Parts: structure tokens; C-alpha cells; sequence
């Protein structure tokens, strides 16, 4: 699917595959997963559908909790916040948001200061945008998903 | 108004905001909006002698009399030289790092703006709300940040 462009089809196979790795209670299938996801997420943003990208970060954050693994969670951050990036640069900052509701998520489990300050930063992008759209739900979320980012510093 | 001239003239902003809280009780009893109007004026004055000082936070306790005036008398201009005045009080506690003092200048800002219903100035206030919260989170002080969050996220709300 990645080859193929098609990346409906990696998104459905992630979800199968993280199905299968957590009913077995696999011990490193989860890794696999992840670094396909931030292939995955490579070129969504190539293709420029961020939707995809935090679909597929749901997998990755899905299995990288059980895996500890500091680097890849390093790396899967990072893409959530290039995702957010993106995100806002096409204006869809509820994708945004939920890219950094990701973002958070993982880097609660790698403990990153600089990386959850990086979030807060990102965030207020957010926000800011919300405020320019008036999308204040939003900018709610968005609040609420800095709370997260302070709170765990 | 007599009293706090004098203390324009002294320096004491301390003076000036005790007289000014005296100035603001007599004519909110009265409900003159021309007194009222002055009051704020005077208020307005002492808060740019006060940044001159570099005086911040008394400036901020003044403004906390002039919205308190203003939400009564309801002049539309005094409202905006309020709310611009009370913008640049928060850019000078940004320069100062002082982001609590900066915060509260916010609080006043807003509580004025939702009166006035000044599109312009909302978007101002809520554009500066967000520089605060930035440098606030570059502080990194939670508490002070959900206070930046809640004072932000409200105007925005209004917005």
C-alpha cells in the first residue's frame, strides 16, 4: 500500500496488525509496527493528507506504549509535531490537535522535556490559528492538550 | 481629583492609586458620567506616569479602578484608551518577565473589551492574550499558565 500510494489500505492493515500483535501479547511485532507507521507518515505528508498520518500515529502511539522503545517514541513525536506543522499550514487544525493529542500521549511515556515544550510551542500555534478561524472548540482542545504539556513537565 | 493631581505632580503612584480608589467611591455613589469620566482620565494619566517609572504593577492596580469606573459610564473611547493602554502595561510586563502581572493587565483588558464590543481591540487583546500565554509557557509556571489558558481561551470565547 505504501509502494502503491494507497494508504487507506496501510491504515485498515496497521489497525489488523496491532489487533493481532495485542491479542497474541507480542513481544516485539509492536516495533515493526512503529517504524511502518513513521514510513507511513513520511509520505502522508508527501501526499499531503495529514488525516491519514494521525490515523496511522493512532496505531503507532497504540503500540509503542507497550514497547518503551525511547528512540522510536522520540521519533514518533517528532512526526506528530511535523504532522501538526502541516497540519496547520493546510489549516485543519482539529487534525492539528489531535496530532498533538497523540504527541502528548507518547511523550508522557518517554518523559522529553524538550519535546513537551516543543508541544506547548506547537499548541499555541494551534490556538492561534483556532482564534483565527474561530474554531474555539479548538482552541479548547488545544488548551486542554497544553494542560497535558505543562502538567507532565 | 484634587488629591490625586497633587500625587501627579509628587510621583507617589501609591498615593495617587489610594486617592484614586476614594475618587472612584465617591463617584460611582454619585453616578456623574462626567466625574466618572475624569476619574478615568486621571486613572488613564497616572498609568502612563507609571510605565515612565517603569511601575507596572501600580499601573495594573490602576487599571483595575479605571475598568471598575468605566463599566459604569460606558465611553465607548475611554473603554478603547483603556483597553490600548492596558495592552501596552502587558507589553512593558513581557519586557519585565513579570508574565503574573502581565496576566491580570489581560484580565482587566478583556473585562473592558466585552463591554465595548470593539472588534478590533477584541482581536488585539485576544492576539496579545496568546504572546502572554507564549511567554508564560517560556516561563513554564503552570498555575500561572492555566490562569493564561482560562483569561485567553475566555476572551477568545468573546471574540
Amino acid at each position: 500500500a505504501i509502494l502503491e500510494g494507497d494508504v487507506e489500505k496501510a491504515v485498515r492493515a496497521a489497525q489488523e496488525a496491532v489487533k493481532a500483535a495485542k491479542e497474541a501479547g507480542d513481544n516485539d511485532m509492536l516495533r515493526a509496527v512503529a517504524i511502518a507507521a513513521l514510513r507511513i507518515a513520511k509520505e502522508a505528508e508527501k501526499q499531503g493528507n495529514v488525516e491519514v498520518a494521525v490515523k496511522a500515529a493512532r496505531v503507532a502511539v497504540e503500540a509503542a506504549k507497550q514497547a518503551g522503545d525511547n528512540d522510536v517514541l522520540r521519533k514518533v513525536a517528532e512526526q506528530a509535531l511535523r504532522i501538526a506543522k502541516e497540519a496547520e499550514k493546510q489549516g485543519n487544525v482539529e487534525v492539528a490537535v489531535k496530532a498533538a493529542r497523540v504527541a502528548v500521549e507518547a511523550a508522557k511515556q518517554a518523559g522529553d522535556n524538550d519535546v513537551l515544550r516543543k508541544v506547548a510551542d506547537q499548541a499555541l500555534e494551534i490556538a492561534k490559528a483556532a482564534l483565527e478561524q474561530g474554531d474555539i472548540d479548538v482552541a479548547q482542545k488545544a488548551m486542554d492538550v497544553a494542560v497535558e504539556a505543562l502538567t507532565q513537565a | 481629583l484634587a488629591e490625586a493631581i497633587a500625587a501627579i505632580l509628587e510621583g507617589d503612584v501609591e498615593k495617587a492609586v489610594r486617592a484614586a480608589q476614594e475618587a472612584v467611591k465617591a463617584a460611582k455613589e454619585a453616578g456623574d458620567n462626567d466625574m466618572l469620566r475624569a476619574v478615568a482620565i486621571a486613572a488613564l494619566r497616572i498609568a502612563k506616569e507609571a510605565e515612565k517609572q517603569g511601575n507596572v504593577e501600580v499601573a495594573v492596580k490602576a487599571a483595575r479602578v479605571a475598568v471598575e469606573a468605566a463599566k459604569q459610564a460606558g465611553d465607548n473611547d475611554v473603554l478603547r484608551k483603556v483597553a490600548e493602554q492596558a495592552l501596552r502595561i502587558a507589553k512593558e510586563a513581557e519586557k519585565q518577565g513579570n508574565v503574573e502581572v502581565a496576566v491580570k493587565a489581560a484580565r482587566v483588558a478583556v473585562e473592558a473589551a466585552k463591554q465595548a464590543g470593539d472588534n478590533d481591540v477584541l482581536r488585539k487583546v485576544a492576539e496579545q492574550a496568546l504572546e502572554i500565554a507564549k511567554k508564560a509557557a517560556e516561563q513554564g509556571d503552570v498555575g500561572v499558565m492555566q490562569k493564561a489558558m482560562d483569561v485567553a481561551l475566555r476572551a477568545a470565547g468573546q471574540a
